[PDB]
């Protein structure tokens, strides 16, 4: 079908933002890894590839809207030094594209395209409830056992 | 995340009546075993569990919104003496508590709180089932008349 | 059978303190689930869950005594805000509902209510070995301190 | 193959009959289930699961006979509004359609068109045997009564 | 639960497109079958009886809202001669029912019928998947002709 | 048990046809597969397996009814050159095997032969709704996809 | 291990590439599948994952050797616009790959560094024997077939 117009451009900022995790959450759990911490490298491995999936849903969305997706353009990346830090980044680049959700979402609601609505609230729901939850939780578990007891857990 | 105070409040709304939702359905399948209408029991029972884990959810989401679950307020419970009238309470606490819901669906539009939205969607559909089991219960003791009815109560599968 | 007044009564408030007791344990496993400490949660929620059998079972009493089971009050809830503080008021509650429990099953042996009072004493029994668990848990507290034991609770197995 | 025109046409009107079946039986079934009456609904969503099966059959038979399946016609549903009014709209729609195909069947044999008149003899029996059940539930009806033959449909097994 | 009466109106005008649907869908799908194009025919088999599954949601939610479900009307079938016409034909319906269920949708959000538009979001996304597959059928016919198109849905597997 | 003399000699002209489409169907068969057409010769072999089914049927009968069965007498074979060709042949000879077997069953009502009647409906449904169909459909698609697309299938 | 400067930003503009890889197969795949071409789609999916996997093995390589991976920058990519087009996009970006694996391999034996060598001899190893030799076999069947029998192949 012919999608509007703003909302295919909506969903490629959406993809934009999505591929970036992508990147950002792959050499976050490289460098997890290259500390011997296998617990956050695979964690952050698997949004990652769940990042791929949404970016993939997205591709697959703005083709069948007859738009074209732009997996060109990327966000810059915010890459820690430190794991408090590299939780940090992934926390503020989770509450970015679930507000950017919430948009193209109000968006998708006034321009009647519905279906492309609950595309984007599996996405909202995944980013909300799949990683910016566990990142809050793995936050405040580095606040209550302390950072070193914290990372031991992550081994 | 740092939820809407509102949509916190119409959550903790929600919860109050989930709550008592679950207190009367479970007095009622008591009732109803005390009584050896063992498949009216079994019904109020995991109509209860339901409603058990629509709090569940209301608590987990008001927590994650970054507010305080009040499971410390309940409603007045309204407990029938018979089957037809347990069964008109609960009725009208169904009813009672889905246009509580669909307001709480507005204003979580409203605010753009949409997995809020999608829970509280989720709880409707659940409580709107059993306003069409409630109705259909109705509609068989008008049908067969409440001997029949209640005798077709007495086994539980 | 119509039991006594008294210990339709005392069945009754001890419904009531169990209720309490499911509401803020549940509140508890799901402020501890907030917090990623699952093994926390795992065991409030049970907890949570086995305080649910004992109103279940209580409210069958007190319907098998000819009497009206009281779930529509509920005693005042001790919410805490960090781990050491909800296991104390947990230990609080516990320990009120210990001595509640005694009460009864001695106003139970008063009025020659045996099966009764073996339903306070299965409830006293379970009652008590939570006790020992968060007497257990402030122990551990004491001797690993409360960073590495809520270190121990991240994993809920 | 090419059919006789004679023998689309009755193929064609048995298959509007038909879809009216289907319509009509489905139309009932669901008022069925939306009453409770379980055991109802099972039987006449599975008589129009079959009527179901009889119109493909009337489709890829017409198809065959190089003609033109008519799915755009449908006859007048009746509708009842209690259970005994649907049943006996339910019993005169296939009297009628039993009628027809027996007119389908004498034109099939009188135009040698031999395997049309063998799909038209399946669809009779299957017919007769709901014209069957619909008499005995009558019967049923004037034996325990209304409200003990209802009684019994609550349960679909 | 009384539905409004624009709701029930604009579900009965889904239930009158998704009944014409089926019909198409299945001479469609027959037509095929009539050609030896047995891939085609398992798809447009599916299809109708998907459109089969989302005509009974549609009925049992009118009678749930105490409305009269009009099975009675169908619009008009549009039926091809050929493959390509045919694809087209479908093409149109499910854009045309496209528009309804979006203006469905949104009166149903006007409404606070939020469970009749979870209901009619279901059927838009299974309706918006097969648009997506006859357009891709088009493209391919576009791709690798209408000959080399037709061999592929030779076999039905 | 006696059988009507008409109604033998009926069977008879059956037995005839059934035997001279079997003869036809396994030529055809090994035509198909000498030229690499497998998924013809592997149908047609079969089709040519039922016509000798229904000729046991109806030898069966014959004999039951006290009749002689006439396995020596042969119809003219009509062989194609060219796939089409032999599925019209095919064809043809499916059209006029179903002429003769409503005559027949004409005759069995007349003659109150109910039973043979059935026996020869089971082999006018085989006829009609087995091959009859089937070769109609092969010859639409060879008119759709073409002959070399239809030929490409077949192999 | 302190990994030599130069491995290190011949390791990172091997990365760059990989990663321009993934993204080209990604919209490419998703381009085939919203034409109905699954097998295209499939195909080019595995290829984007197995590009995935290789940025995986040189993010892990360049943090072992001490470096920063660079997952920011990316290349142009060539998309296409029908099926041949964009099977020669990934011919040619996998021609440029392969050319600049062999370099880095060079330089690898130059610098002693061995391990860095096999990691990119397995590289090189998929490069060759996995993509380019599929699409070289891919341009030569729609040069045999034609492009509408090989289309009708990938649906
Ligand atoms: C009068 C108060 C309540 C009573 C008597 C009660 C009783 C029960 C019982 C007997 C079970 C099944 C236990 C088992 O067989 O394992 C259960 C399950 C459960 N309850 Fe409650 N409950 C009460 C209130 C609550 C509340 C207030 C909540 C949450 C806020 C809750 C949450 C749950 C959950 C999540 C389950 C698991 C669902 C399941 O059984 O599959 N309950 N309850
Ligand atoms: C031309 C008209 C129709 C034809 C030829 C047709 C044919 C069929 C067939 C063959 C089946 C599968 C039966 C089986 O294998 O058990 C089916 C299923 C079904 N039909 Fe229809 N049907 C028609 C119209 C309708 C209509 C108008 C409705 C409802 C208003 C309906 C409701 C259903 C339902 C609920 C199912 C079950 C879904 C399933 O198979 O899982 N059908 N239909
Ligand atoms: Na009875
Ligand atoms: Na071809």
């Amino acid at each position: 079908m012919k999608g509007d117009k703003d909302v295919i451009d909506a969903l490629n900022r959406l993809l934009t933002g999505e591929l970036s995790a992508m990147d950002q959450y792959f050499v976050h759990a490289h460098m997890y890894e290259d500390w011997g911490l296998n617990e956050l490298y695979e964690r952050i491995a698997h949004e990652s590839d769940d990042e791929k999936g949404h970016a993939a849903k997205l591709v697959q969305r703005i083709l069948f809207l007859e738009g074209v997706p732009n997996v060109a353009a990327r966000e810059a990346l915010n890459i820690g030094s430190n794991v408090e830090e590299m939780l940090r980044n992934d926390l503020a680049y989770e509450y970015k594209v679930a507000d950017d959700l919430r948009k193209v979402i109000a968006l998708c609601e006034q321009k009647k395209d519905y279906q492309t609505r609950e595309i984007l609230e599996v996405l909202l729901d995944d980013t909300e409830s799949d990683h910016m939850y566990w990142l809050e939780k793995q936050l405040g578990l580095i606040d209550r056992i302390g950072l070193a007891n914290y990372l031991q857990t992550k081994m | 995340m740092k939820g809407h105070p509102k949509v916190v409040g119409q959550l903790n709304r929600v919860l109050t009546c989930e709550l008592t939702a679950i207190n009367q359905y479970f007095l009622h399948a008591r009732m109803f075993k005390h009584w050896g209408l063992e498949k009216l029991n079994h019904v109020e029972y995991k109509k209860s569990i339901e409603d058990m884990k629509h709090a569940d959810k209301l608590i987990e989401r008001v927590l994650f919104l970054e507010g305080l679950p009040n499971l410390q307020q309940l409603e007045k419970l309204r407990i029938g003496e018979h089957a037809q009238e347990m069964l008109d309470c609960d009725l009208a606490m169904v009813q009672e508590q889905l246009t509580l819901l669909r307001d709480a669906i507005t204003l979580c539009e409203a605010e753009q709180d949409y997995v809020s939205r999608d829970l509280l969607e989720d709880i409707l559909e659940d409580e709107e089932e059993h306003l069409d089991w409630l109705e259909s219960q109705r509609e068989l003791i008008g049908l067969t008349g409440i001997q029949n009815y209640l005798q077709s109560q007495i086994s539980e599968s």
